[PDB]
């Protein structure tokens, strides 16, 4: 008389297959690609000329003396 | 791989011969395992087809998986694989109390 088959409680799982996650799609993405990489750029040119005005403050001492 | 899906295609090979339907509650459980087995070969052929290809991960994120169900297999016939469990004469011996609430719980 101790068989099995129990009344009730089932699910069941899913036979499903979804999982659509995204994403920041569609122009979103190469834009936020585009504005920091002339960010970097724009860090440039506030360094470069500013080590440039040091490069020719280097040079200057060299200058001054040697008669 | 195949435990209780071979031994299907020689118990229906003989009764076949000896005019004899297997009782109904037999029935319902070599369908059960006879639908269990194809969950150890498809994971095996695409695991080991993957192991060839030369991934290393999903064959350790599955068969870690795949422990939760041989303690099925020892729980019911037993030995760990091969398990002389389908006889001619339909289902050696029941089930025991159990694995009505688990198999609900792992599918």
């Amino acid at each position: 008389k101790q068989d099995m088959p129990p009344v009730g409680g089932y699910g069941p799982i899913d036979y499903k297959r979804n999982l659509p996650r995204r994403g920041l799609s569609g122009y979103s993405m190469f834009a936020v690609g585009i504005g920091a990489l002339l960010f970097g750029y724009w860090s440039m040119m506030k360094w470069n000329r500013e080590r440039r005005r040091l490069q020719i403050e280097d040079f200057e001492a060299r200058i001054a003396l040697m008669p | 791989v195949s435990m209780m899906c071979n031994e299907q295609a020689y118990s229906l090979a003989v009764e076949k011969l000896l005019n004899i339907q297997p009782p109904p509650r037999a029935q319902w459980i070599r369908v059960l395992f006879g639908e269990i087995t194809r969950l150890l070969n498809h994971i095996m052929a695409v695991t080991t087809h993957a192991l060839d290809i030369g991934a290393m991960t999903p064959f350790f994120w599955m068969f870690e998986e795949r422990e939760k169900m041989f303690e099925f297999y020892e729980r019911v016939s037993g030995a760990r694989m091969h398990a002389a469990y389908v006889r001619p004469g339909g289902v050696h011996q029941d089930l025991p109390l159990g694995l009505m609430d688990d198999i609900y719980e792992f599918s």
